[PDB]
């Protein structure tokens, strides 16, 4: 019965298995507790500074940012016209010499081609883009990767006060038209549309 | 008469010649000088010569006996005096063993043979042993005893007996001289072939290209409502055995088996011809109806022939060469064995002397399978030979076995009408070989 | 239907063997016959339908209360590893039958990428429990399928006459990138 | 003796990319350029070292029963000190790789070569194995992501080759190029072996 | 600060106690019941996966072996050290298994035995057979197509020249594929140490023989009767030589009509080279010695011997109780 | 004795008269007609173009088929076909250099690498059209430019049923002649051309039936399902030469009857699944190759009942 009691006082192999994987395990659990002491702040503290210096490229006139609550930015999430919205991240106000010069807005984007893309956007004071930024972004590289770069150039200088469209095409022919990158459309009309959501709350916050 | 028509599913229908040979009136041969009489004339054991150098016999003499129950007596087709016992050119390329023997002149007959009765005197046992005596074979081509399908197993049970008329193959139309000339004596054969395994029903399998032979068979059967003629459809591989089976009776006879298993009893025209001629006058087997043609005869004809005749004698009887041969076949085109040399004298089983010329003998050098699928579509047995085919040429024989490699006919209509001009046939019967010599070694 | 759709983007539009770098070397190393990728696809999928069930109920009730995120791929080993020891032990007495060590690829379920991948993306994409166990099983019936054919158009491929240089492993290359341009057909279904 | 011996095997001689054919997961995912396959190369290196000392200096202790659990317990282990030392040090690279990094454990050679050689063999000749070995998937990975980089960016290590007009192949860089490089790579490194 | 470091420790050491205790629990259950006979026996096996012995493959043997269906030797591609280790595992004696070598037996070229019928078909040997047994002027010679160089795994057989192949008897392993893939059944295997071949297997009689081929064997029966040691025999018309009986003493290749035995003429000629060292002047060699090719008186040491010819024999380390006579090749070339 | 040197072989003594080069010559026949409006609507460069790919493949074959030892077998002109059937995928604004990549890619990799004529499982052709798809998007993207009014087709008419303009499109019957305001492939602004190259196909009995017979009407079938017009689906797009020229390929369809009928029946159904709810605005191409990733299971499981064997029920093995 039982293998003659697991051969009778050969119980300590079943004992010491698990007694050998305790001690093994228990050793690796220490060591990664005591490296995570070692090391777990300068992670949040890397990624803190990381954020921090895209904000300042993207909107240069301001002379510090200042975040807007968090109930805000549910708040104004809430009620101006997005049927599952989940993306308005955060909200920042520039300010620099007694004004506010500008806003910045980490939303976007939708719903990409091979998931979600974050784009950061920034637009003055008077109603100027400034210029957008892509922060995380899990795209295939040639073809989504592409749109860090040159093609960003394309919204700086616009206007603030009517939505952008992408056009299939290499000739501009309206303010308000963006011209898609070439082998990668899904990916060109997902951008816009977080600068469509930026466009909409700085919109709200000018009234 | 309720003339009937079968058919089967896939086969080819190659470009039937037989218009240079089956117009032209049936020759007979001149009397012969010298024979080349083989002791291996069948599939089984071959014989034991008892004649000597310097004998004399005459016509129906027994020259080598018998060893064991498959295996037939050989008779010495014409009187002569025996000049020589050695080992002589043979149909499969071999030598074997063999008596030569000179004619007398006037052919003289054995006093000992004498008729065997009539049809009503004649009994199932009578029957057996007159036809193992009188040296009768299976003229279809394989040569198997007669004798031997005619003692049926008690342990399976028959019921009909089939004759096959059915001549699937181009260029040879002995057998349309057969029944259109002697339609009387296959109706008698069939007769006794019936009363000897002990059945009731008979029928006869006849392509329906052949209406002469159709009428003289309905002619010649008067009112016997026992026997039937079924007229099938012209096609290629139709003569065989199983699908002349699953045509006419409509039963298919299992994997490995033998149409024993499937009730039926199946015998060639000529057989039955040979055994009514056989009761009839009590001369052996040594006349055959054999055709010579192909594009590198003269003046292509069926004609009488006589056995142990060689090749170059009758070959010189039908005019002789027009231009250089290419290829000498011993039987049709699609079944016949190639030759080396014309001085291989007649078989019991050889139905045709086909001469190919250089042209026409030139095929190409085989190419890359190009997956048609048109082997498969064409197989009577239902097989893949691009599979088999590629198996055997990479030494898998139990992938072979496993493609069901055994249940192959060798019919050729895979290799006929394949494309790229591969040989597919041959790789199968390589097959065959290495699983029956594997199965020879493990045993 | 969201169910079915989770199963759909698993098995067909999002295959982890022929879409995702997932279970890569068994999916070359075992694919030789129809059988025993037969037999890699059912135990795979026994292993990946457990493992996610254990890691879920495991990753939100005991890692995450705690914040513990940090030991996470250890846990999974910890649920993964064992279990397919348990199966390789399986494989040789439970059953008295079915005898086959696969050899050098039954201990790699643990290493297997799409075992840990599944894992680790079901908590990616933040699925309820039942979806949990969908999607494993829909990865799992994907790994299934792609190794099957694999395997189908090898055992083809083994009557082609490929030169002698590319016998053996660069054709199942070739052949497995043949496969991948023939799935990228399915890219950018949106059901 | 044995240890050249065992890194010269472990680095021309084996070569798990290129002959043992394990390890591809990453050796396809990750190979879009050459910086990437140095990183994988060089973190699969120090994981291997790490795993194959510790398994070789308890192999005393590991029975036959529970083997499979330690073994990847302590390659687990040695896969997130190095991701989160990588994390502090090399973020780019981290972001560059992405899900193959917690995914190092599930690398079959680490686990091969544990329980192949690491088990039964003493601390040198297995830390010269692992050595060898790290070198060798380094080159291969290597190799294959400039031959990649140049074929479907026009570039090697960042510095652009075929001036700026060049179109690239843009499924080069995609899965069906990637599996398509490995088995070209493969049968002319198999035709040059056989020819010798 | 502590109970950071106690957390993880105790759930990961819980979570390996229950795992190992459930996998020490299962595992007894799960008993396999081997013995340690399989596991031993792997490296003694050369593991070329050459199937020439019986089973497929070379992982067979270790699921066998306990049941005695199979000699120590059934291996020929490890050989002598193998089939040592095998036994001296098992706990028995290991026989001395002399090496042996590939070897056709027929020595026919294109230019010796001209063919008599062109070929069509596939460039194999058994597709030659099947298309009317062969298209070879001599019905048993070497067809020259190449069955069992495609055979053979170890690359040891090349296809010569004149279309007959020539074995490397240095990458040969005796493995037995090619002898049994051969049509024409004339690939065999030979000891190393063995020269005399007869290399015709042609069953004819001796006109038909001759017409043939110009190297064929005709049965006259000069090499038997030139034979002392009785090791040659005539049988189905065809010379064959026992290699057991086999003294080498190179008679029947001088004597045979056409040259069908594989020898040369360089043997023997030691008419009793002696050691002056180990001999006491027994005189027992000089009485007959059936040529008559040592005598002397009583000889002294160092013999005083003539050497002008003898017979070869190969067979005097027998005759000696001290072994003073020593057997070396010493002729022309 | 005269020396008679005669043939050996085994059997048949007698072959049929068709060969490779015939089956391929036919096909390039029935090609012809194609091409001649491809000439007429475009102009010269479709010609060009064609030339220049079936130069590349031949010479790539030939070349390839040296270096190798192997006896040259540009004789059974399937390179041509290979290289004319590429051809007939391309636009008329993709270089040269794309039809040249095309069918190197189409002969070496997808032909010769895995032994020859008939010995691969994909087909080379579309292997070659899904690889510069993904590879090229800009030049693949934009097929077709100039009418006689050289700015009055935007779009054309298979993405317009997309996008759900079909105010634009033409009216059912000039689609299908090819004449006016139609603009695809090189070889796809007719049908009614393709349809007279697969009927004289299937009369000289190198194709069967079943494949475009089964394809179109499951591709009818499945657009009167949803509510689609059947006509405009069938007619549009490379529905006719995928069904008749590409679906019917030797070396990746199966052999045997209920394999053919399954092939097709899953090549409509992926086709139209990826046609209406794929990202791709036809997808004749990707069903095709994945029925030839899938026809070997279909040929293992369709096999036709041996003649003799009375179906055993799986307990001889036990
Ligand atoms: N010249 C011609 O008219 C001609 C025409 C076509 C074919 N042939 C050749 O004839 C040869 C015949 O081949 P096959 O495939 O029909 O059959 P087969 O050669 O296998 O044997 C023929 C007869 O023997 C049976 N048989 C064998 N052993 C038996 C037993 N113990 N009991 C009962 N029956 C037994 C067969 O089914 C049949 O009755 C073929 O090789 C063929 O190609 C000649
Ligand atoms: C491919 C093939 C074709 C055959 N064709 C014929 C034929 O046309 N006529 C015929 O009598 N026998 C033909 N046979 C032989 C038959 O199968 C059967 O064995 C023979 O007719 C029996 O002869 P028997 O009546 O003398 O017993 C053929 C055999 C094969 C394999
Ligand atoms: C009906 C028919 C259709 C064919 N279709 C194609 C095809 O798309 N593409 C192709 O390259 N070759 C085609 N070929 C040529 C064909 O290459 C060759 O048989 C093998 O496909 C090689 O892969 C065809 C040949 C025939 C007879
Ligand atoms: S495989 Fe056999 S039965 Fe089928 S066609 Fe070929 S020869 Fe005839
Ligand atoms: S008929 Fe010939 S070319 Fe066609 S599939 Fe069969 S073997 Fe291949
Ligand atoms: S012959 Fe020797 S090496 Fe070859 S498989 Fe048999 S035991 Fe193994
Ligand atoms: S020559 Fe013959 S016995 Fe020697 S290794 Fe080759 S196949 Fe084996
Ligand atoms: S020895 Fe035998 S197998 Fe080798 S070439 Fe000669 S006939 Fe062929
Ligand atoms: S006669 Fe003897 S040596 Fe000459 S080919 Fe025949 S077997 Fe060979
Ligand atoms: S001497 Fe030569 S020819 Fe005469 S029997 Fe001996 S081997 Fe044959
Ligand atoms: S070498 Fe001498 S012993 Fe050997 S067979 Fe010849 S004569 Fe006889
Ligand atoms: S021991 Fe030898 S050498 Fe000396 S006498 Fe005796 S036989 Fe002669
Ligand atoms: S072996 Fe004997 S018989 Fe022969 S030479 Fe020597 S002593 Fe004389
Ligand atoms: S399956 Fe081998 S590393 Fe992923």
């Amino acid at each position: 019965m039982e293998t003659k009691e697991k051969v009778q006082i050969d119980w300590k192999v079943v004992f010491k298995l698990g007694l050998i994987l305790f001690v093994i395990s228990a050793v690796a659990a220490c060591a990664l507790a005591l490296t995570n002491y070692v090391t777990a702040g300068t992670i949040e503290e890397m990624n803190v500074q990381t954020n921090t210096v895209a904000r300042q490229e993207v909107l240069p006139k301001a002379a510090d940012f200042e975040a807007v609550p968090a109930k805000d930015v549910e708040k104004i999430a809430s009620e101006i016209g997005m049927e599952k919205p989940e993306e308005l991240l955060e909200v920042y106000i520039g300010k620099s010499n007694g004004e506010v010069v500008g806003y910045t807005v980490k939303t976007g984007p939708t719903s990409g081609y091979a998931g979600e893309v974050q784009v950061l956007t920034g637009i003055s004071a008077d109603g100027v883009i400034t210029g957008i930024t892509i922060i995380k972004s899990n795209e295939t590289p040639g073809l989504g990767a592409k749109a860090s770069g040159v093609w960003n150039d394309q919204f700086t200088g616009k206007s603030a006060k009517e939505e952008l469209v992408v056009v299939k095409g290499t000739t501009k022919e309206g303010s308000n038209e963006i011209q898609a990158i070439t082998g990668s459309t899904i990916t060109s009309k997902a951008v816009t549309s977080g600068v469509n959501m930026s466009i909409q709350v700085y919109q709200n916050l000018s009234k | 008469m309720n003339v009937k028509h079968g058919t089967f599913k896939g086969g080819i229908h190659p470009p039937y010649r037989k218009e240079s040979t089956a117009e032209v009136p049936l020759g007979f041969g001149k009397k012969p000088e010298m024979v080349i009489i083989p002791m291996s004339l069948h599939i089984g054991a071959p014989c034991t010569p008892i004649v000597k150098k310097g004998d004399t016999v005459f016509l129906g003499q027994r020259v080598g006996e018998p060893n064991g129950f498959v295996s037939v007596p050989v008779h010495a087709s014409v009187s002569g005096k025996v000049i020589a016992v050695e080992e002589r050119p043979h149909a499969s390329g071999d030598r074997v063993m063999s008596v030569v023997i000179e004619s007398d002149g006037l052919d003289t007959i054995d006093p000992s043979i004498k008729p065997y009765g009539t049809l009503e005197d004649m009994d199932a046992d009578a029957i057996k042993k007159m036809v193992l005596n009188a040296g009768i074979v299976g003229l279809g081509g394989a040569t198997f005893p007669t004798h031997v399908k005619l003692a049926i197993p008690p342990d399976k049970k028959v019921d009909c007996v089939v004759l096959n008329g059915a001549e699937c193959e181009p260029y040879l139309t002995a057998d349309h001289h057969l029944m259109t000339s002697q339609a009387e004596k296959v109706v008698m054969g069939l007769k006794l072939a019936m009363k000897s395994v002990g059945v009731e029903k008979g029928f006869i399998g006849v392509e329906d290209n052949k209406t002469d032979a159709i009428e003289a068979l309905v002619k010649a059967i008067g009112n016997d409502s026992r026997l039937e003629v079924y007229s099938l459809h012209t096609k290629y591989p139709q003569g065989a055995e199983k699908q002349l089976i699953a045509a006419i009776t409509g039963r298919e006879v299992p994997s490995g088996a033998l149409p024993a298993d499937a009730g039926v009893v199946v015998m060639n025209v000529g057989t039955a011809a040979q055994i009514a001629e056989s009761m009839i006058t009590g001369l052996p087997l040594y006349k055959r109806y054999l055709t010579c043609t192909g594009d590198a005869i003269k003046n292509p004809q069926t004609i009488e022939i006589r056995i142990g005749v060689p090749f170059q004698s009758v070959i010189d009887q039908c005019g002789g060469f027009s231009s250089e041969p290419g290829k000498v076949i011993s039987g049709g085109p699609m079944m016949g064995v190639t030759q080396f040399v014309t001085d291989i004298p007649v078989m019991k089983g050889t139905s045709g002397i086909l001469c190919l010329t250089k042209e026409s003998a030139k095929i190409a050098t085989p190419s890359n399978c190009i997956h048609c699928g048109k082997c498969v579509g064409v197989c009577p047995i239902h097989l893949q030979p691009l599979n088999i085919a590629e198996y055997s040429q990479r030494n898998m024989w139990d992938k072979c076995e496993s493609n069901n490699a055994m249940d192959c006919i060798e019919c050729g209509s895979c290799s006929y009408i394949c494309p790229a001009k591969r040989t597919l046939v041959s790789s199968i019967r390589v097959a065959k070989r290495e699983i029956i010599a594997q199965r020879r070694k493990g045993n | 239907m969201t169910l079915i759709f989770i199963m759909i983007s698993a098995i067909f539009v999002n295959n982890f063997v022929l879409s995702r770098f997932l279970g890569i070397c068994p999916f070359l190393g075992v694919s030789k016959q129809v059988e025993t990728a037969v037999g890699m696809g059912v135990a795979v999928t026994f292993v990946m339908a457990l493992a996610s069930a254990i890691t879920y109920v495991v990753q939100y009730a005991i890692l995450d209360p705690l914040s513990l995120g940090y030991l996470q791929t250890i846990a999974f080993i910890l649920i993964i590893a064992a279990l397919v020891q348990l199966v390789e032990m399986i494989i040789k007495k439970s059953s008295p039958s079915l005898y086959q060590a696969l050899g050098v690829y039954l201990p790699l379920i643990t290493t297997n990428c799409a075992v840990l991948g599944v894992a680790l993306i079901n908590i990616q994409n933040e699925y309820n429990f039942i979806e949990t166990i969908f999607n494993g099983v829909g990865a799992a019936l994907g790994f299934t399928l792609a190794i099957v054919l694999f395997a189908g158009i090898r055992e083809r491929l083994e009557t082609s006459a490929v030169p002698k240089a590319l016998e053996g492993f660069p054709i199942a290359l070739l052949t497995a990138g043949l496969m991948a341009i023939a799935f990228l057909g399915f890219s950018g279904m949106k059901l | 003796m044995n240890f050249m011996k065992n890194l010269t095997r472990g680095i021309i001689r084996e070569n798990p990319t290129f002959v043992l054919v394990l390890g591809m997961c990453p050796t396809l995912a990750v190979t879009t350029s050459a910086i990437n396959g140095m990183g994988m190369g060089l973190a699969t290196m120090l994981v291997l070292i790490g795993s194959n000392v510790a398994i070789s200096a308890l192999r005393k202790v590991i029975p036959d029963n529970i083997r499979i659990p330690a073994f990847v317990v302590v390659i687990a282990s040695f896969v997130t000190i190095v991701g989160m030392l990588m994390k502090a040090y090399v973020p780019a690279l981290d972001a560059a790789l992405g899900i193959f990094i917690p995914l190092i454990v599930v690398n079959c050679i680490i686990l091969a070569r544990a329980e192949a050689f690491a088990f039964s063999n003493g601390i040198a000749d297995s830390f010269a194995d692992a050595v060898g070995m790290g070198l060798g998937f380094t080159l291969a990975l290597t190799i294959l992501g400039s031959i990649r980089e140049i074929l479907g960016a026009g570039s090697i290590f960042g510095f652009s080759l075929f001036g700026a007009a060049y179109e690239p192949v843009l499924l080069m860089i995609l899965p069906p190029g990637a599996f398509l490089t490995l088995g070209l790579l493969i049968g002319l490194i198999n035709w040059k072996t056989k020819k010798a | 600060m502590l109970n950071a470091i106690l957390v993880p420790v105790g759930i990961l050491g819980v979570f390996g106690l229950i795992f190992g205790i459930g996998l020490a629990i299962a595992a007894k259950v799960f008993e396999v019941y081997e013995d340690p006979r399989v596991p031993l026996v792997r490296a003694a096996l050369p593991g070329a996966n050459c199937g020439g012995c019986g089973l497929p493959g070379c992982d067979a043997l270790a699921a066998n072996i306990v049941g005695g269906s199979a000699a120590i030797d059934a291996c020929p591609v490890g050989g002598a050290s193998c089939a040592a280790a095998v036994a001296e595992i098992m706990g028995m004696e290991a026989g001395s298994a002399v090496k042996k070598v590939a070897t056709v037996i027929c020595q026919g070229t294109c230019e010796t035995a001209p063919n008599r019928a062109e070929y069509y078909g596939e460039m194999d040997c058994r597709e030659a057979m099947i298309a009317s047994g062969g298209s070879k002027g001599c019905r048993y010679g070497c067809l020259g197509y190449g069955t069992c160089k495609a055979v053979c795994p170890f690359d040891a057989i090349v296809i010569g020249e004149d279309g007959l192949p020539k074995v490397d008897p240095e990458k040969c392993t005796s493995c037995g594929k090619c002898v049994e893939a051969c049509p024409k059944s004339i690939m065999t295997l030979v000891p190393e140490a063995q020269e005399v071949i007869v290399k015709c297997h042609n069953f004819d009689k001796g006109k038909i023989a001759r017409l043939s081929c110009t190297t064929a064997c005709i049965a006259c029966g000069a090499c038997v009767k030139a034979c002392r040691f009785d090791a040659i025999t005539v049988e189905n018309n065809c010379a064959k030589i026992d290699y057991d009986k086999c003294r080498q003493c190179y008679e029947c290749v001088d004597k045979c009509p056409m040259n069908c035995i594989s020898g040369d003429v360089e043997y023997g000629k030691s008419t009793a080279y002696i050691i002056e060292e180990n001999c006491i002047a027994c005189g027992l060699c000089a009485k007959n010695c059936p040529v008559n090719a040592i005598t002397g008186e009583i000889k002294k040491p160092p013999y005083v011997i003539d050497h002008d010819m003898c017979i070869g024999c190969g067979i005097c380390f027998d005759k000696c109780r001290k072994s003073a006579i020593e057997m070396r090749p010493n002729k022309t070339k | 004795m005269n020396e008679l040197n005669l043939t050996v072989s085994s059997s048949p003594h007698i072959r049929a008269k068709h060969s490779t080069a015939s089956i391929m010559q036919n096909v390039i026949i029935a090609l012809l007609p194609a091409l001649a409006v491809a000439g007429y609507v475009f102009g010269l460069w479709a010609l060009a173009l064609v030339a220049i790919c079936v130069i590349s493949s031949v010479a790539t074959e030939a070349v390839i088929q040296k270096l190798l030892k192997k006896p040259i077998t540009v004789n059974d002109w399937s390179a041509v076909v290979t290289g004319v059937l590429l051809a007939f995928n391309l636009p008329i604004n993709a270089p040269w250099w794309i039809g040249v990549v095309g069918s190197v890619f189409a002969i070496a990799i997808v032909k010769q690498c895995f032994g020859g004529l008939g010995q691969n499982f994909i087909n080379p052709a579309l292997a070659a059209r899904a690889f510069l798809l993904a590879s090229w998007p800009g030049h693949m993207t934009s097929t077709a430019y100039i009418p006689l009014t050289d700015t009055v087709t935007t779009a054309t008419p298979l993405a317009l049923l997309k996008a759900g303009e079909t105010g634009s499109m033409p009216s059912t019957l000039d689609l299908f002649t090819g004449l006016n305001g139609v603009y695809g492939c090189i070889g796809e602004i007719s049908a009614l051309a393709l349809l007279i190259g697969g009927l004289y196909l299937i009369y000289k009995g190198i194709i069967s039936w079943r494949i475009p017979t089964i394809y179109l009407l499951t591709i009818a079938i499945f657009a009167l399902l949803v509510g689609q017009d059947p006509i405009v689906h069938m007619v549009s797009g490379g529905v006719m030469l995928g069904a008749f020229f590409m679906a019917t390929d030797y070396a990746s369809s199966p052999v045997t009857a209920k394999g053919q009928i399954i092939y097709a029946i899953g090549c409509g159904l992926i086709t139209m699944i990826i046609r209406l709810y794929g990202g791709y605005p036809e997808g004749c191409s990707y069903s095709i190759l994945l029925m030839n990733v899938a026809t070997p299971l279909i040929e293992r499981f369709t096999k036709e009942r041996i003649y003799g064997v009375t179906k055993i029920k799986k307990e001889a093995k036990a």
